C-alpha cells in the first residue's frame, strides 16, 4: 500500500503537468494554423494578381 | 404449388442480372445492371416522359442517359438505383406481383453484415414479398454441380473471387478477391485489337468487342509456344464480319485476351492471377481439407467460359501442389449461369422450406433474422 | 488497497492518453508552423517578382 | 474549326481562303481559357469591354467579344463539339487514379503543360482549380506551364542530345548493321 | 577503448535491423529487412546499375523490385540474401569496416544449432571480424529490464515468443512459438477498416494503415464492454487525416485489431493466444520456479507497445493463476528496442570480454566454438 499510493501522487503530477502543456501547444498551435489560412489565402491572390499582370 | 411454382431467383451481378422461377433449368431473365437517367427533356414518340430506364432500354438509349452502375465489385453501391433494377425484375420482366412469391437472392462473398440487413429491409418492407433467403454466390455454384466440398473460382463482370467451402459452409479467412474480369477484359482486347491497326470508332464497333471476345477467344495452354506459333502463322487467324461488311481479323490476340487473367501484368496490374489464387486460398485453409479442396475446384462466370481454361487452370494447379495430391477442375456448360441453378434447385428442394424467412420472422425479428 | 490501485490504473490510463494527444499536437504544430517559414517565403519572393512585372 | 463555326455562326463568312487561314490566327491571337466560365458568359451579356476587333487581310474589322473563350471552354467541355469524351481536367485527373498509390502525389505536384494547344492564356488558372476540387485536400496540386510551351518537346531533345551522357544511347550503323530495327525498338 | 567503443550490436528481425554500437541508448540503424531485386533492366538518373537493393530503398522502389524477406518468422532462412543486408549494416549504414569490431549478434529462441554455427562462419570466415557473440532475444530483454529469472512474452513483426530464463538459462522445454504477430496485425486492421466501408487502394494508401496501427491502436482491457461502449458511441472514435485530406475515421477497430493477440479466432488461427500462452509455458516450469516466473513477465517487442496490453496480461493471467501468487507484468517504454539495449549493455560490459569467440577459437576450433 505505502508503495502504490506514493507511485500514485507520482503518476497524478505527472499527468497534471502533461495536461498543463498540451493545453499550451494546443493553443499555440491553432494561432499558427489560423495565421496560416491568412498567409495561404493572400498568397493565391497575390501569385494570380501576378499571372494576370504577366499575361 | 403455393410456392413450388411460385419461388424466385433472382441473382444480382456487376454486369447483368439472372432471374426466373425456381423450377426451370435457366434464367427466365438476363439483361444488363443499369439505370439510365436521361440527360435531356424530352420523350420518344407515343410514350411519356420516363425519369428512368433500367437494363437494355438504358442500353439501348444510351446516347441520351447518364447511366449508373448498382453494383461494383459484387457489392450493392446504390440502394436507390438497386430498388429500381429489382422493381424492373419483379414487375416488367417477370411480370409477377412480388406479394405472393417466396424470392431467392444472391449476394457476394464477404458482403457486409449490414448490406443482407438492408436488402432483406427493402424486400420485406418496400415489396411486401411473403418470404426471401440470401444465399452466396460461390455456394450455389458449388451446390449446382452436386457437391458440398470444393474451391469455386467464381469470376463474373466485375469480380472474381475464390470462394472454399467445406459441408456447405463458405470459409471467412480463406476467399481472395481479384478485382479484374470480363468487363477489364473486354477493354483490353480492345486496346490490343486497335494496337493491331484498328478503329473501334461508333458505339456499335465498342460494343461488338465484347462479342469478338465472347466468340472467338481462348485460352491456350502453353501460352508460350503459342506465341511462338502465332509467328510461323499457322491457320491459326479468325476473321469476324462487323455490323457491316469490314471483316477485320484476328489472329494471335485471340488468347493474348484471357492470358491477362493468368498474367494481371498484362494491364498494369500488380496482383497474383487466377491459378496462384487458388492455390493460395488452398494453402490458408486447414491442411485435413486440403485434399478435398483439390480435387474440387469448381468453376463458375461468364469469364471462366473462355475454352481451354480448364486445362490451363488443370496444369497450373498440378504443377504447384505436392504430387501427392489429386487435382480437379470441373468447368460445367451451364456455368455462366451455375449460380442461378443451383438456387433454382435449392429453393425449389423439399427441404428448403423452413429456411425461408417469413414476414413473421422479420415483423417479429428485425433485419436481423435472416442475417444469421 | 484495491481503491487506490484503482483510481491508479485510471490516472496512468489518463496520463498516458494526455502524453499521446500532446506529443501529437506537438507534431501537428511543428509540421504545419514548418509548412509556414515556406508559405511566408515564397511569398515574400512572389509579390517582389509582381511588382518588377508590374513595372 | 469550332471557333470558324461560333464565328460565322456570330453573322459572318469566312469565305475565300484567305478568310479561313486567319480564323486560325483569331484564335492563337485573341482566345482565352477563362477561370469561372460560368459568370464569364454572365460577364459577356452585362456587356463589358471584354469584346475584342481584329482587321482582317484588309480592313474588314471583325469584332469577336465573348466566343474568344467559348472555343478553349472545348477543351473542358467535348459536349461543345459533339464529343462524348471526357475533357483535360478529369483526364489528368484518371491517368492518375490509374498510377500506383504512392506516386500519385508527385504526379500531383508535377501537372507539367506542353503543346501549341496549350498555349491559350489562363489555362493553367483554371486546370489549377479544375484538378485541387476533384483530388485529396491532403494533396497539393501544382500545374507548371512554362513560356517557350510549344517547343517544350523540341527544347528537352536539344538539351538531352547536346548533352555530355547522352553519347552512349545513340543508336550507331554499327548496332544496326549488327542487330536489325530491333536494337533501338528497346 | 580499443573495443570499449568498438563493440556493435546487430540485432536481426523479420521486419527490422536494429543495429549500433555497444554504449548507445538506442540503435544507431533500423531499417526493413528487405533485399529487392531488379524486375527490369535500366538506371535511376545519375547511378548505375545495381544488381540489388537492400533496407529503405528496396522498400521505396518495391514497384521494380522483387523483394525478399531473408528472416521468416525470426529464422534466417536466405543466407545469400542474409549477408547482403549484413553488408549493408556495417558498410552503409553504421560505415565503419568490421575487420576492427567485435560484434554482438542476436538469435531466436529454438535457433537450429547448425544456424548459430553458419552465421558464425560467415561473421568470421566472409566479414572477418576480430572477435562476435550470438545472444538469445528474449535472454537480452529480460537482462535490459535489470533482472535474470523472468519469463519474456517477446513480439515482433513475424513470431511471438515465450522464453522463461532462470538465472540467465533460457528453459527450451518450456517456450512456446505463435506465428501471428504485427504484420499478421497490420493484413487484419486493413480489412476491418476496409470492411469498415473503405479503400487502400494505391501503395501509399497500403503502408499507412500500419502507421494507423501503431498511432491509434489500443488494447482494451475489458474489450466485451468496450464494444458495448462503441454502440452507445461516446467519444471514443478517431480520425486520421491520409497523405491528402481524405481524413478517414476509426472509431471501435482501434482496438478490435489487438484483441486479435488474445483471441486468435478473429483471424481464423486455432491456436492459443498470448495471455494462456504466458500461462501454459509457466505450468511446463519446475513448480519451484513458478512464483518467480509469475512475478516477472517481461514485455518485449513492437507489437507489445500497444497501450494497456499490460493491464489486459495483467488480469489475463491474475484471473488464472492461483490466487496465492503475485502477478507482475513489465512493460518499459523502450521495449521495442529491449533485445538491443540488453546486448548494448551486456557487450559495453566490464565482464563480457572474456566471453567474446575471438577468431583464435575459431581458427582454431571451427564453429562448433561459439555455438557452445
Amino acid at each position: 500500500l505505502k508503495d502504490a499510493q506514493e507511485k500514485l501522487e507520482l503518476a497524478e503530477k505527472k499527468a497534471t503537468d502533461a495536461e498543463a502543456d498540451v493545453a499550451s501547444l494546443n493553443r499555440r498551435i491553432q494561432l499558427v494554423e489560423e495565421e496560416l489560412d491568412r498567409a495561404q489565402e493572400r498568397l493565391a491572390t497575390a501569385l494570380q494578381k501576378l499571372e494576370e499582370a504577366e499575361k | 404449388d403455393e410456392d413450388e411454382t411460385t419461388a424466385l431467383v433472382c441473382d444480382n451481378g456487376s454486369g447483368l442480372v439472372k432471374a426466373g422461377f425456381a423450377g426451370d433449368d435457366a434464367p427466365r431473365a438476363v439483361f444488363p445492371s443499369i439505370v439510365g437517367r436521361p440527360r435531356h427533356q424530352g420523350v420518344m414518340v407515343g410514350m411519356g416522359q420516363k425519369d428512368s430506364y433500367v437494363g437494355d432500354e438504358a442500353q439501348s438509349k444510351r446516347g441520351i442517359l447518364t447511366l449508373k452502375y448498382p453494383i461494383e465489385h459484387g457489392i450493392i453501391t446504390n440502394w436507390d438505383d438497386m430498388e429500381k433494377i429489382w422493381h424492373h425484375t419483379f414487375y416488367n420482366e417477370l411480370r409477377v406481383a412480388p406479394e405472393e412469391h417466396p424470392t431467392l437472392l444472391t449476394e457476394a462473398p464477404l458482403n457486409p453484415k449490414a448490406n443482407r440487413e438492408k436488402m432483406t429491409q427493402i424486400m420485406f418492407e418496400t415489396f411486401n414479398v411473403p418470404a426471401m433467403y440470401v444465399a452466396i454466390q460461390a455456394v450455389l455454384s458449388l451446390y449446382a454441380s452436386g457437391r458440398t466440398t470444393g474451391i469455386v473460382l467464381d469470376s463474373g463482370d466485375g469480380v472474381t473471387h475464390n470462394v472454399p467451402i467445406y459441408e456447405g459452409y463458405a470459409l471467412p479467412h480463406a476467399i481472395m478477391r481479384l478485382d479484374l474480369a470480363g468487363r477489364d477484359l473486354t477493354d483490353y482486347l480492345m486496346k490490343i485489337l486497335t494496337e493491331r491497326g484498328y478503329s473501334f470508332v461508333t458505339t456499335a464497333e465498342r460494343e461488338i468487342v465484347r462479342d469478338i471476345k465472347e466468340k472467338l477467344c481462348y485460352v491456350a495452354l502453353d501460352f508460350e509456344n503459342e506465341m511462338a506459333t502465332a509467328a510461323s502463322s499457322s491457320s491459326l487467324e479468325k476473321s469476324y464480319e462487323l455490323p457491316d461488311g469490314q471483316v477485320i481479323t484476328i489472329g494471335n490476340e485471340r488468347f493474348r485476351c484471357p492470358e491477362t487473367l493468368f498474367q494481371p501484368s498484362f494491364i498494369g496490374m500488380e496482383s497474383a492471377g487466377i491459378h496462384e489464387t487458388t492455390y493460395n486460398s488452398i494453402m490458408k485453409c486447414d491442411i485435413d481439407i486440403r485434399k478435398d479442396l483439390y480435387a474440387n475446384n469448381v468453376m463458375s462466370g461468364g469469364t471462366t467460359m473462355y475454352p481451354g481454361i480448364a486445362d490451363r487452370m488443370q496444369k497450373e494447379i498440378t504443377a504447384l501442389a505436392p504430387s501427392t495430391m489429386k487435382i480437379k477442375i470441373i468447368a460445367p456448360p451451364e456455368r455462366k449461369y451455375s449460380v442461378w441453378i443451383g438456387g433454382s434447385i435449392l429453393a425449389s428442394l423439399s427441404t428448403f422450406q423452413q429456411m425461408w424467412i417469413t414476414k413473421q420472422e422479420y415483423d417479429e425479428a428485425g433485419p436481423s433474422i435472416v442475417h444469421r
